[PDB]
């Protein structure tokens, strides 16, 4: 981050055009209290909540540990700009529910071994709920690949070839029944946030996130990986 | 409708008596009016291995209309030599391009 | 397939995006300027809006130092202010529309002004000519 | 041989309305004139079917149907017919899976069809019409969508329907207009 | 369980045995993951022998 | 109706994926490189036999001596290049014998054409993309330009075989 | 005349027999003038006279036309042709110029003095004279600056330019605070070709064009005035060749380099060539293709942000490689494009939500429309669209047209600066008619390995 | 984007109906390999690039 909403806002696009400051989500200023602060208990309006990574993880499926991977798909990978409620009780229980707003980006990285393990980073249909210091949720994972898309063969789930083409003789092909559907089924992840500032005289909140999700798997032609998400994230009550 | 000479890959389309078409494969599936699904197309064999069995699974009855195109269903063994699943030609083919060649 | 009532889109505007695209029709209909012409009401609501657009908005911005919203802004809903102002001006007799049209050409003077003292980031010089600029709009307003 | 000499130094054109005129059994259609004969019959009931030299997916179809009743309002609200008769429109069976990753489109659907406008006249004779345009969008985006016209009507116990389809992509690069013509033009 | 030996490597336990042990590909011949290999890895060192 | 045969051998064939035809387009190519290489050796290495800058004129077809420096062309050709000729009359052999030997690989090769003994596929490739669908090269592109080309050109292209082809069928992208 | 008997160059090389004749030089270089101003004339005529009012300029393929219009002469605010007759004053002003040097051409060329080296000194010359050749120079360096300045007079005195990034919509401005901080002037010159820079494409308001504009005009004038006064130095003269063919190279070069240019500026640039009288450029059909099929999709009730693609990266709305808000398919190389109509929706992140959500204009959604049926796509014959098409559009972009003739001249320069360079170093070395057969170089060297 | 020549749809007869050509042959290999080239990077109907 490094910048604040106001010093954002105080630039031109020529000057943030190359720059990657696109990619980051703003911090607070001095005036924030600490923890959860003086915020009036009451369901808010979200907006302009943002979550920048800084970190992805790897859990090969066979193996127990997770491991640092490195990216390749450059400046792409934050979720800006979404939408959703805000409740706060007078106990210090929150809930926090997204409806709107760019809440997915596909990001691909590479491992230890030299495999790339595309994954479809998203928070979309969140719902976490729990205390200021700790928020316990979940949310949905859509397929990466459409129901339209198009194997290098010409086979997809709802459009395209249904067998091989090229291997006219087997008529049946059963030796290759597995690859031969398609299948874009979604799948849940979880969600674990935390909030570490907040400004009560522009609603304005601040904390850190961590989640777990799923790799691809080709339209069920694959073995998911398990991948950890961690990074800082924003957002606006009013 | 058979398969002609030319094509390496061909549509599957299902005519009736009169030539119209009754039924397809449809390669764009979000949009169908002759699906197999909807038309509802059995196939029924007579004599040979699979006589008086009759298939209406929609997966079996796509892949069986597959296997009318190339004329009568045969049942091959591909274990043995271990064949990939490409046609090859015959001592007249081979013959006739080698002799036109020399 | 599954049925859809969209039937309000039309009155939405759904048909802009087509009409614009008709090569059958003129020019002046598939932009937009001879409708306007046609109906003066369309005109006088955009300048009112643009009016009250450019004190609010334009306040607050300038305020906040939003550089880049207070030009958008300047050339996002008011940018028929021109066309519209023409418009108005064109059906008024030869001195009341001479008068028009000298209030107009300093209107959009003090506009370029204010515009570059936006691009170039000055507070106050922005703030000056703002004010100058709606003082110059209400009598171009008044004018007409 | 003929003896018919060449029209050389001829300044008029046969025909530039761009529309032939069609007459059938019961009904009357000014058909596009650089549209060709078809011999596909996708509709129950298919007595005539056009299509574009250029692209296939611009075609009009009437259909022909046996009901009881001699008159469209007794088959129902101008919503409750269109309802029924949905299958114009085409059928994802043949997609049999569970799906989120669509573009704006509800979950396991991979296509909707749009209700723009729908109308009910009635002719010079006095027999009343049954008018419809939607707009059905697919999820891989074929052509920007497909626009289709419907005008239904009732006589001597028998339902006449026609059905003009056009993409978006012909749409608005000018075929519109032989489309709204072949729909207007429609007569019982 | 299936260690240099039992591939049949004759150069790499030669390589490895005089403080060669991360490659360009990310792995380490301990299992663990490359740090920074540098010029002198596995592959630096074959492309430093044929030039 | 050249062009709607050569389009008909790629979609049908892939006839750029012959062996055969890939000598003849090396040998046209060749011929051609050869034809503007000599005649630009030949113009750029002349001798001083008049004192007009049109030296079209200083030349008479009886003459005994050669009319360019063979010995300066090859010194240029090979400093420049790295080989040279160093006999006029290999020179003009390798001249006709290139484009010849060409023509004559592109005949063989549509021979073998005649009897649909195409080049037309890689099985290694085939089997491979189709176990694992992300394996992609530009050949399984080409593969599809194909179909499409034969199921888009089939119906109006041959009016015996009389195919209809219903709109759902027909190989599509997304959006195009 | 001549012939080939007394000089030895050929009919097809006959303009190469007047290289060391002044005067008739000078009369063909008028009368080469007085054709440009004749064609310059003769085509605002003819398109003046084939203008209908219905239309926009860039569809009935005119290209002298929009020049004008840039220049704030008969146009009105938001790029509407209002008058006609300044574009009839331009050009029949300069058919009657045409006749006078063209007489004047003819004159010179035929009963004109032959070699002006002994009756007119001041206007004779000889191409080994690198002091006159100087001078000559200097003189038309001081004439192109007087140029220059002639054009910046215009923006700011004369009624000004047609500004297409006015506030409420393009109209003539006057430029008041041209940009001539040496930053600004050295950062578009030093600045890459490649994808983001432009190099001096990529100029974006007209008070850099006016600021750049004073840079040379008086650059040119001191350059001028520089040469009048001076002669070449030592390692000039070590460097250069000294003959007519020489200049002759140097300046095809130099006009080549400016034909690419000039092509590559017609087919980008926004600001000197306003999309109202040229239609859209490349990237900005896409991007109003891709606008106007997300305003009709979002009237059709859908969550443009939140909606997904076939390969799962964004059917609208996606993330440039550096992190702005851009526009997805295959416009995601096309996020470079700025335009008029699409600047206002921009925030400092990119593209802002809410603004194309809730503060979309009819106006803007008119002129995306209006660019994304007329792209810059057609044919050899004039047939708008796609080679896949059919015959239904009449219609080719001005700025295809500019772009490839430009593309052509520019390349074939080029190559007459290389036919001329290398023909003028031969023979000024001397063996430009050959190798001497008493003396062969070659056979002087010893043999290679 | 200045392509060849796009005869297509030029011959037309007396009732306005279209007699096809082998450019129209040429035209329909042209549709069959332009809807395949990239089978899922076009989300809009027109190829502008
Ligand atoms: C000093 C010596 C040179 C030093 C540097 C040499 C580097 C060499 C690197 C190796 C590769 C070769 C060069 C590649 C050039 C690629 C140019 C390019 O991608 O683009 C060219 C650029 C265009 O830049 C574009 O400029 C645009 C301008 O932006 C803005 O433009 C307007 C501004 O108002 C609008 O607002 C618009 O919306 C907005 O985008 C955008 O930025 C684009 O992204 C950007 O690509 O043009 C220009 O730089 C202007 C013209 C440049 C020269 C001519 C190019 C064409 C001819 C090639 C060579 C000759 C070939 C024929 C002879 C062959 C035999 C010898
Ligand atoms: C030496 C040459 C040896 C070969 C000669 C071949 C024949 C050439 C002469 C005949 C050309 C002709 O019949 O030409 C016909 C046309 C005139 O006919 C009219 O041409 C018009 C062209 O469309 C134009 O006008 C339309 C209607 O307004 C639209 O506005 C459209 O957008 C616009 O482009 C329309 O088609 C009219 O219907 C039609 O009557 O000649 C013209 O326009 C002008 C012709 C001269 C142009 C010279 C400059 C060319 C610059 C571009 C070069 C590009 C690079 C090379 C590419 C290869
Ligand atoms: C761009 C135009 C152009 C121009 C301006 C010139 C100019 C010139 N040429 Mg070159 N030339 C050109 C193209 C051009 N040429 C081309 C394309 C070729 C290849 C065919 C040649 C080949 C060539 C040769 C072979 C020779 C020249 C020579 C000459 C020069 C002598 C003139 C003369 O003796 O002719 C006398 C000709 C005539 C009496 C005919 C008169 C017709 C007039 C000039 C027509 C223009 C009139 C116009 C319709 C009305 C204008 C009047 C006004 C009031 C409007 C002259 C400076 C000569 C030279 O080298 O001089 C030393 C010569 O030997 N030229
Ligand atoms: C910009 C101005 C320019 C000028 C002033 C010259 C000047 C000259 N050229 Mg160069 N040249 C130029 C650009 C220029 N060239 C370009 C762009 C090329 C393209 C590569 C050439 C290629 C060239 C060649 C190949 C030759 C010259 C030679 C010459 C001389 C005789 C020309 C002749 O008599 O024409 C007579 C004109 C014609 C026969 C008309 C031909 C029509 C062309 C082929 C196409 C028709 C044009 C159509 C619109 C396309 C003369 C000194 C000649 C030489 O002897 O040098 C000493 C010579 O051999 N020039
Ligand atoms: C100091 C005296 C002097 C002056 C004022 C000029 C001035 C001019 N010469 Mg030059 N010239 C001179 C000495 C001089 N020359 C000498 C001694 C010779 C050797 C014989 C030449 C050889 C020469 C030739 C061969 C040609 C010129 C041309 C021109 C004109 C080029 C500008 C133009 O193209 O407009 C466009 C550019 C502008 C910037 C617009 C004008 C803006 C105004 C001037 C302000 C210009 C009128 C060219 C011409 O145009 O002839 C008619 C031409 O072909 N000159
Ligand atoms: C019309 C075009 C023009 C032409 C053809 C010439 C031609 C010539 N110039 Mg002149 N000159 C011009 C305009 C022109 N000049 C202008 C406008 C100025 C004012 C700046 C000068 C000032 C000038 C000087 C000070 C000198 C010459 C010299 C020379 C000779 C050397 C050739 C050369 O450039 O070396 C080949 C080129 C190079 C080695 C590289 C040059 C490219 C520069 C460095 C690029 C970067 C530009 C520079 C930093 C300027 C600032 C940028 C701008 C934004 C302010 C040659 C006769 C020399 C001489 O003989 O004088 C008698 C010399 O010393 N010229
Ligand atoms: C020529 C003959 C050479 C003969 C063999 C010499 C040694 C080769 C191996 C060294 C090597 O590869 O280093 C390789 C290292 C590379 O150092 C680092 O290595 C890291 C590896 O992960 C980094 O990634 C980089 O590769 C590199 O920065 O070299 C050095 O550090 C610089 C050493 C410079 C030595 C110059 C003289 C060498 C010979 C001296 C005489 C013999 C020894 C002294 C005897 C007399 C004592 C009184
Ligand atoms: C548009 C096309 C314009 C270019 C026309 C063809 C130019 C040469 C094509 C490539 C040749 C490659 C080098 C081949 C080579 O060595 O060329 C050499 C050849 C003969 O050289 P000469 O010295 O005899 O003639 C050139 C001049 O010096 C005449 O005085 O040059 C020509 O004949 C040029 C003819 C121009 C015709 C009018 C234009
Ligand atoms: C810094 C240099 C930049 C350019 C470097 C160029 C390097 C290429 C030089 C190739 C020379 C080979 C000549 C063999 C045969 C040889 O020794 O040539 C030498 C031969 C000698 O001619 P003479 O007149 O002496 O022959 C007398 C007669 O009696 C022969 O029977 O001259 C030629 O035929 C010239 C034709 C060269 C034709 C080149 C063919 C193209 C190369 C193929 C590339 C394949 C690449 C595959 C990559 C996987
Ligand atoms: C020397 C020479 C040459 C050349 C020449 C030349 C290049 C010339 C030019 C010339 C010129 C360049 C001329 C011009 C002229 C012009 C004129 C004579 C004009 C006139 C005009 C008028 C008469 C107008 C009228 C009008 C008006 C006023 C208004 C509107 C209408 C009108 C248009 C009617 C040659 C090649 C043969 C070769 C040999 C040598
Ligand atoms: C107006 C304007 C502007 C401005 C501009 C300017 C200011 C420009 C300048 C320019 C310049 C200032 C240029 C320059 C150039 C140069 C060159 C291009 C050079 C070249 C050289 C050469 C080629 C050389 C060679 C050689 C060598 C290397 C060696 C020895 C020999 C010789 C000498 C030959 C701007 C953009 C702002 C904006 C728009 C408008
Ligand atoms: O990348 Mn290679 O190909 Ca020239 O068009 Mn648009 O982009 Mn894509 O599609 Mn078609
Ligand atoms: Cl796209």
């Amino acid at each position: 981050g490094n910048f604040t909403f106001d010093e954002l806002q105080a630039k031109s696009y020529l000057e943030v055009k190359g720059s990657t400051l696109a990619n980051q989500c703003p911090i607070l200023g001095a005036d924030a209290q600490q923890g959860l602060g003086d915020v009036k208990p009451g369901t808010f309006q979200l907006d302009k909540f943002c979550m920048e990574p800084s970190s992805f993880k790897v859990k090969m499926p066979g193996s127990k540990e997770f491991e640092p991977s490195t990216l390749l798909t450059r400046n792409t990978y934050s979720l800006d700009q979404m939408t959703g409620s805000v409740t706060v009780k007078g106990d210090g229980s929150v809930a926090l529910k997204q409806q709107d707003g760019i809440d997915f980006a596909p990001v691909t990285v590479k491992i230890r071994g030299g495999e790339m393990v595309p994954f479809m980073f998203t928070v979309k249909n969140l719902n976490i709920e729990g205390k200021a210091d700790g928020l316990t949720g979940d949310f949905t994972v859509p397929s990466y690949r459409g129901a339209t898309f198009m194997d290098p063969q010409g086979r997809g789930a709802a459009s395209g070839w249904e067998y091989v083409k090229g291997l006219a003789a087997a008529g049946a092909q059963e030796e290759l029944a597995a690859e031969n559907v398609k299948s874009a089924a979604a799948t849940v992840g979880e969600a674990a946030f935390a909030i570490a500032s907040t400004d009560a005289a522009t609603g304005e909140i601040a904390g850190v996130f961590v989640t777990r999700q799923l790799a691809d798997d080709d339209l069920g032609s694959k073995d998911p990986a398990t991948i950890e998400i961690e990074g800082i994230w924003y957002g606006q009550l009013s | 409708r058979r398969m002609p000479t030319f094509f390496e890959t061909f549509p599957v389309v299902l005519l009736d008596k009169d030539g119209v078409v009754r039924a397809d494969v449809p390669f764009r599936r979000s949009e169908s009016k002759y699906s197999i699904e909807q038309v509802g197309v059995s196939v029924t064999f007579y004599g040979g291995e699979l006589d008086g069995v009759t298939f209406s699974d929609p997966a079996t009855v796509k892949k069986y209309a597959r296997r009318a195109q190339l004329g009568e269903i045969f049942e091959f063994d591909r274990a043995t030599l271990q064949s990939d699943g490409v046609f090859r030609t015959s001592p007249r083919g081979w013959f006739t391009f080698a002799h036109l060649c020399f | 397939l599954d049925l859809f009532d969209d039937r309000k889109a039309r009155q939405a505007g759904f048909d802009i995006i087509y009409e614009a695209r008709d090569l059958d029709l003129p020019q002046g209909v598939r932009d937009g300027l001879a409708q306007a012409r046609e109906n003066l009401d369309v005109a006088k609501a955009r300048i009112k809006e643009a009016e009250k657009r450019i004190d609010a908005d334009l306040d607050a911005y300038i305020a906040k130092a939003y550089w880049t919203e207070g030009r958008n802004e300047l050339r996002r809903q008011v940018g028929t202010l021109r066309f519209d102002l023409n418009a108005v001006a064109d059906t008024l007799p030869k001195a009341a529309k001479k008068e028009a049209q000298a209030a107009k050409n300093e209107f959009l003077a003090a506009v370029e002004a204010l515009d570059l003292q936006l691009r170039k980031k000055n507070g106050d010089k922005a703030a000056a000519a703002l004010a100058d600029t709606k003082a110059k709009l209400d009598a171009v307003i008044a004018k007409l | 041989a003929y003896g018919d000499a060449a029209r050389v130094f001829a300044g008029n054109i046969t025909n530039k309305s761009g529309f032939i005129p069609y007459a059938g059994e019961g009904f009357a259609l000014l058909i596009p004139s650089k549209w060709n004969p078809s011999k596909e019959q996708d509709f129950p009931g298919v007595v005539l079917r056009y299509e574009d030299n250029g692209d296939a997916v611009n075609n009009l179809v009437v259909l022909v149907q046996k009901v009881g009743k001699n008159n469209i309002d007794e088959l129902g609200s101008p919503d409750k017919f269109l309802q029924d008769n949905a299958y114009l429109f085409g059928e994802s069976a043949a997609f049999t899976g569970e799906t989120l990753s669509e573009g704006g489109f509800l979950p396991n659907k991979v296509a909707a069809a749009s209700v723009l406008d729908v109308q009910e006249a009635t002719d010079k004779k006095g027999k009343k019409y049954y008018k419809y345009e939607v707009l059905t969008r697919s999820a891989d985006g074929d052509e920007g969508g497909r626009h289709q016209l419907i005008a239904a009507t009732v006589s001597n116990g028998n339902l006449y329907l026609i059905k003009v389809q056009c993409g978006d992509k012909r749409w608005f690069k000018g075929a519109k207009r032989e489309a709204i013509g072949a729909w207007d033009s429609f007569t019982v | 369980l299936n260690p240099m030996w039992r591939q049949g490597m004759f150069v790499l336990p030669f390589m490895t045995r005089l403080g060669i042990t991360q490659s360009w590909g990310g792995w380490t011949i301990s299992g663990e993951t490359a740090s920074n290999p540098g010029i002198w890895s596995y592959e630096g060192v074959a492309a430093a022998h044929i030039i | 109706a050249i062009f709607r045969f050569i389009l008909f051998f790629q979609g049908f064939h892939n006839w750029t994926l012959n062996p055969f035809h890939m000598m003849g387009v090396a040998g046209v190519l060749g011929a051609a490189l050869l034809c503007a290489i000599h005649g630009a050796t030949v113009e750029n290495t002349l001798f001083e036999d008049g004192d007009g800058a049109n030296t079209f004129r200083a030349f008479n077809p009886t003459q005994a001596e050669e009319t360019y420096s063979m010995v300066t062309a090859n010194r240029f050709w090979s400093q420049i290049f790295g080989v040279a000729f160093s006999n006029k009359r290999w020179l003009h052999f390798f001249m006709l014998f290139v484009p010849v030997t060409g023509l004559w690989m592109s005949a063989i090769g549509v021979v073998g054409l005649a009897l649909n003994l195409r080049a037309y596929d890689f099985v290694s490739q085939e089997i491979r993309a189709a176990e694992d669908p992300e394996f992609e090269t530009f050949y399984t592109k080409n593969i599809l330009l194909n179909e499409g080309i034969r199921a888009w050109m089939a119906a109006q292209d041959q009016p015996h075989e009389k195919l209809v082809f219903p709109e759902e069928v027909l190989p599509r992208g997304n959006a195009l | 005349g001549r012939d080939q008997e007394s000089t030895g160059f050929a009919w097809w090389a006959g303009n190469a027999r007047l290289i060391n004749l002044s005067g008739k030089l000078l009369g063909a270089h008028v009368a080469h003038a007085g054709l440009i101003v004749f064609w310059a004339g003769a085509m605002n005529l003819f398109e003046v006279a084939h203008f209908v009012p219905e239309k926009p300029m860039y569809e009935q393929g005119l290209i002298l036309l929009p020049h004008l219009a840039t220049l704030g002469y008969g146009v009105g605010p938001g790029g509407e042709v209002i008058d006609t007759y300044p574009y009839f004053v331009s050009g029949v002003l300069h058919l009657i110029s045409s006749a006078v040097l063209g007489f004047g051409g003819v004159y010179h060329s035929l009963v004109g003095p032959e070699t002006l080296e002994e009756s007119f000194p001041f206007f004779g010359y000889v191409w080994k004279d690198k002091n006159k050749m100087t001078t000559i120079l200097g003189i038309h360096l001081i004439v192109l600056g007087l140029g220059a300045w002639l054009l910046v007079w215009k923006a700011m005195y004369f009624g000004g330019i047609y500004d297409t990034w006015a506030p409420g919509g393009g109209d003539v401005r006057i430029i008041t605070n041209p940009t001539v901080s040496p930053g600004v002037i050295f950062g578009y010159l030093f600045r890459s070709p490649f994808g983001g820079d432009g190099w001096i494409v990529s100029v974006d308001n007209m008070e850099d064009v006016i600021g750049g504009h004073i840079w040379i005009g008086t650059l040119c004038i001191f350059g001028g005035i520089w040469h009048i006064l001076t002669k070449p130095w030592a390692w000039a003269r070590r460097a250069f060749v000294w003959s007519g063919e020489a200049y002759l190279s140097y300046s095809l070069g130099a006009i080549s380099i400016m034909g690419f240019t000039a092509c590559c500026m017609a087919w980008f640039n926004t600001t000197a060539y306003p999309s109202e009288f040229y239609g859209p450029t490349g990237p900005e059909a896409s991007q109003s293709q891709t606008f106007t099929f997300l305003v009709r999709d979002q009237r059709l009730g859908a969550n443009v942000a939140s909606a997904q693609g076939p390969t799962g990266l964004g059917k609208y709305l996606m993330r440039s490689p550096t992190g702005e808000i851009i526009f997805g398919g295959e416009t995601m190389r096309f996020w470079d494009f700025r335009g008029p109509w699409l600047e206002p929706l921009r925030g400092p992140n990119g593209l802002d939500l809410n603004k194309l959500k809730n503060d979309i204009q009819p106006w803007q959604e008119r002129r995306a429309a209006e660019y994304m049926t007329h792209a810059p796509l057609g044919s050899l014959n004039s047939v708008g669209g796609v080679a896949t098409e059919i015959n239904a559009v009449n219609y080719v972009s001005p700025r295809s047209w500019l772009a490839t003739s430009h593309f052509c001249l520019g390349f074939f320069f080029f190559v007459g600066h290389l036919w001329h360079a290398g023909r003028a170093r031969a023979a000024a070395a001397g063996f430009e008619k050959g190798i001497d057969r008493d003396n062969e170089p070659v056979l002087s060297m010893r043999p290679l390995d | 984007n200045l392509n060849g020549f796009n005869f297509n749809q030029s011959v037309v007869d007396s009732q306005g109906r279209v007699i096809n050509t082998w450019a129209d042959i040429i035209n329909r290999a042209n549709l069959g390999m332009e809807v395949m080239h990239e089978r899922n990077a076009h989300n809009f109907p027109l190829d502008l690039a």
